[PDB]
């Protein structure tokens, strides 16, 4: 699900890092006047920070044989606000990378630009229309982590289209093929914790 | 999954104790370079170059890390086919040249691989952390970034606790019983979280601060010794790299 | 014969740490066993791996003498030290029935096997408890009831009266004694031993990784020597007794006073 | 002569709720081992948590040597650096990524510079018997370890007194017993020792004096002798005795005549 080592060409590494950068810095300058605000921000939003990565490294039944840990980018969305996670996100990524190995260092803000930028915008409009769709809380939190981590795995094919075009069919080329080798995998999983993500905003009001 | 085994080992062998200031260059370098050397003739030899620092620099014990390491290898597998493929309007075919370009793929992330391997190896993610003091981040989002490193293995504890719980008592006999289970460990992992956060704050306004954070660290100064020998051959590397 | 055995068991952690290094052990029916030791010694990790939460790297149990296990879990249960991670759910039925219900047990049979669970552990009603709004006790009382709610042969449970008081450890203490009466096998860690003379009849030392003595429950707490090599002291008087022997006359030692008179 | 910390009333509750801290104004005599007692739900985790200024009372004042300080803000800032505390859970004043990375947040924030504030630090390490234990993380750290930790950040300020929260949970009467070293070592140095605890025996093996109460005001504190032991005196809270001498009728550190 995310790209690993210097599988990204250093035009491109540094071409999503710069287009990270812009919203990076967004959330770190709230992130910088929360903690002005109520300094004790450091302790709430670094506990929100080590939720999403301990969520994502549990693990979660797919739709199919699989069995993936989970993406916490529909539940951290309904939770927590989407610009706070433009910079947890990518302190969650580094821990993913430095710790599960299974991040990279050089692809950390193309991946921030998908898993803590994309996805988490998107997750919202979801979640806020469906609320304003009428739609039951119920299903406006499932479509969130659903269509909200279909966001990551098209961003994701859409980068490695971009620094991969076709051989053949230029640039959608990789794209639909990306978009098709990458898309028995993660639509069991944009599936099940879109359900998981249910159960869970379940259990918090009630708790 | 969870990787209490990756942060020990990198704070318990021969090379943990040795600056983070060129331990973060050995790795930070060559991983740059094996993103922009050009690959055959380079991502070659600075594998070996980074695994012999992995391996001989700083022993560790694996040896063992390909259980770490292995875990990209399954998703570059498929990365690589994709290259190998397809399209046009044909049904059908391999590319031209489908295995220069995949095997090009492989030698490059794998190389980089092994840069974050030795990094995440013998660095502990805390130190990595600090280092950001001498460049931009300020100060805040690394006194954060350190304490979400510190609730993770606060929180990963009572997290292995409960999983462990309704594994007894029988988590497991369906599978979307699994599912719903696991909910049941995440749902409950935000509220005690956040009161985690909260009888911090108590907690440490015994000193007569609760927030800022200023620390001692006890890292020692990498002499620009190893400084100038590395940077040389690191860039040694790099011109017979680019040769 | 063994309901519980261990092979040389072999398990260590990082490259390796080794918590556990090549220790056999064994657990007879109908007993109360007590795996004494120094705190940090991960004796949980044996535990774990009794109830299949782990498996080692050269690892050997067994059932009824011989080595899928929703059998397994089935047949013994597990309650970890801290409660709150164990208890999950809403009010305190829901916790009882959920085990039993996570068995195939039809809302009647879990109906009715919650029935003892609450009983034989003394809990009563009402009922509530629910998912929390005590202090710690009490939640002993009902993750241990959720043990027992599952047709169990064995129990396993660390320790059984970490942060507890005295009262609180005497009652939990009475409740266990009586499990032991319904001829459970129950399998207990602990700091304190004054708390396995409290309970046990066996006992197996545990140093390093590995069981250097057991089976006596007096015997390991009178070979003063042997407790020393694990650094722990026999109980108050028994090793009084035993010093009170030394210069008293002394055949038998018996925890309210024995003292000899006048005049 | 005057105490070094005396509490008023000293009073306290839940808004809307039940009681809190009633009014017990117990007075410690600089130089002692208090030790504050009951199995709780009388409060003594938030009885000590007035005596540092984390909590300001609806009504009590404590007053720190001789006169009252003034909390609400600012000047708690000077009641901590006198005054310290050690919470039950060591998860709770520890974030304290290496252990030296911890206790040096102590003299850091408490004025002091980079060189000065390391060597108070090692000072601590070693006042706790963890020198060995400085710069290895601290969730790999065995929980009684962590207290040690969490006191050695204490100590490594230089407070007066140091009041501590059941700091006998969960060990082991191996790590318990070469606990009490280090802190007997600490009043013999001179520190005012007060601390809540309900197994009964420690106090009779650190305590000076003991406090009693249930409800919320204290009931009892003298001696641990003749608290330790007026069983009675013991009866009205749930406990009793430590194991001692069952009769003086002839004619807490093991002794014995026989």
């Amino acid at each position: 699900m995310h790209i690993m080592e210097g599988y990204l060409p250093v035009t491109h590494a540094i071409g999503w890092s710069l287009a990270a950068a812009p919203f990076v810095v967004a959330g770190a300058l709230k992130i910088r006047k929360i903690v002005a605000e109520r300094p004790e921000a450091r302790m709430t939003l670094a506990a929100a920070g080590a939720f999403a990565f301990v969520l994502s490294a549990l693990k979660i039944p797919s739709v199919t044989g699989s069995c993936s840990h989970p993406t916490g980018t529909g539940l951290g969305a309904v939770v927590f606000g989407p610009s706070v996670m433009a910079v947890l996100g990518v302190i969650v990524l580094l821990f993913q990378a430095l710790l599960l190995a299974h991040g990279g260092l050089t692809t950390l803000g193309a991946n921030a630009f998908s898993m803590a930028i994309v996805g988490p915008w998107v997750a919202f409009g979801v979640y806020k229309l469906a609320g304003k769709a009428g739609a039951s809380m119920a299903v406006a939190v499932f479509l969130a982590a659903f269509l909200g981590d279909l966001a990551t795995y098209v961003t994701t094919s859409l980068q490695l289209a971009l620094a991969y075009p076709d051989p053949a069919s230029g640039f959608l080329g990789a794209a639909l093929k990306f978009g098709s080798v990458f898309a028995l995998t993660q639509i069991p999983l944009a599936i099940a914790e879109g359900f998981l993500t249910v159960i869970v905003v379940d259990a918090l009001a009630g708790k | 999954m969870s990787i209490a085994s990756i942060d020990r080992v990198a704070a318990q062998g021969h090379w943990r104790s040795r600056p983070l200031a060129e331990k973060s260059l050995i790795g930070l370098g060559f991983l740059a370079l094996a993103v922009t050397v050009p690959p055959f003739p380079g991502a070659v030899l600075v594998t070996v170059a980074i695994l012999a620092f992995t391996f001989l620099g700083a022993r560790v014990p694996l040896r063992f890390w390909a259980s770490v390491a292995v875990l990209p290898l399954g998703f570059l597998t498929t990365g690589a086919a994709v290259l190998l493929i397809q399209i046009g309007p044909e049904g059908i075919g391999l590319a031209p040249d489908g295995p220069a370009k995949a095997a090009a793929l492989v030698m490059r992330a794998t190389a980089a691989t092994c840069c974050l391997l030795f990094l995440a190896t013998t660095t502990p993610a805390a130190d990595l952390l600090s280092g950001l003091r001498r460049w931009r981040v300020p100060a805040e989002l690394i006194e954060i970034a350190l304490l979400t490193y510190r609730f993770v293995f606060i929180l990963a504890e009572e997290a292995a606790a409960m999983t462990t719980a309704q594994r007894a008592r029988l988590g497991h006999a369906t599978r979307r019983r699994w599912l719903r289970s696991t909910a049941q460990v995440i749902a409950a992992l935000l509220p005690r979280a956040l009161t985690r956060a909260r009888r911090l704050e108590t907690g440490l306004g015994a000193r007569n601060w609760q927030g800022e954070m200023r620390v001692l660290s006890t890292r020692p100064p990498a002499s620009a010794r190893v400084l100038g020998l590395i940077l040389t051959l690191q860039a040694a590397i790099l011109a017979a790299g680019v040769l | 014969t063994p309901i519980l055995a261990a092979e040389a068991l072999t398990y260590a952690f990082p490259g390796g740490v080794k918590a556990l290094d090549d220790l056999s052990l064994a657990v007879p029916k109908g007993e109360s066993l007590a795996i004494l030791g120094p705190n940090g010694a991960g004796k949980s990790t044996l535990l774990l791996h009794l109830n299949g939460t782990l498996r080692p790297q050269s690892g050997r149990v067994l059932l009824g003498g011989t080595a899928d296990l929703t059998g397994w879990r089935r047949r013994v249960g597990l309650v970890l030290q801290d409660a709150d991670d164990q208890l999950f759910a809403t009010t305190v039925f829901e916790d009882v029935s959920f085990g039993p219900l996570n068995l195939g047990l039809s809302e009647a049979e879990a109906r009715a096997r919650v029935e003892e669970a609450l009983a034989a552990l003394s809990i009563s009603d009402l009922r509530d408890r629910p998912t929390h709004m005590l202090s710690g006790g009490q939640k002993r009382r009902v993750a241990i009831a959720g043990a027992v709610a599952m047709r169990p042969e064995v129990l396993l449970l660390d320790e059984p009266t970490a942060g507890l008081d005295l009262a609180g450890t005497e009652q939990l203490l009475t409740l266990l004694r009586g499990l032991r009466a319904a001829g459970m096998t129950l399998v207990f860690s602990t700091h304190d031993v004054e708390l396995a003379a409290a309970l046990a009849d066996r006992v197996a030392l545990f140093r390093t990784g590995r069981v250097l003595a057991e089976g006596a429950a007096e015997a390991v707490l009178s070979d003063r020597a042997t407790l020393a090599k694990v650094a722990l002291r026999p109980p108050l008087v028994i090793d009084l007794a035993l010093l009170a022997r030394d210069h008293g006359l002394l055949a038998p030692e018996a925890p309210l006073p024995k003292t000899r008179d006048a005049l």
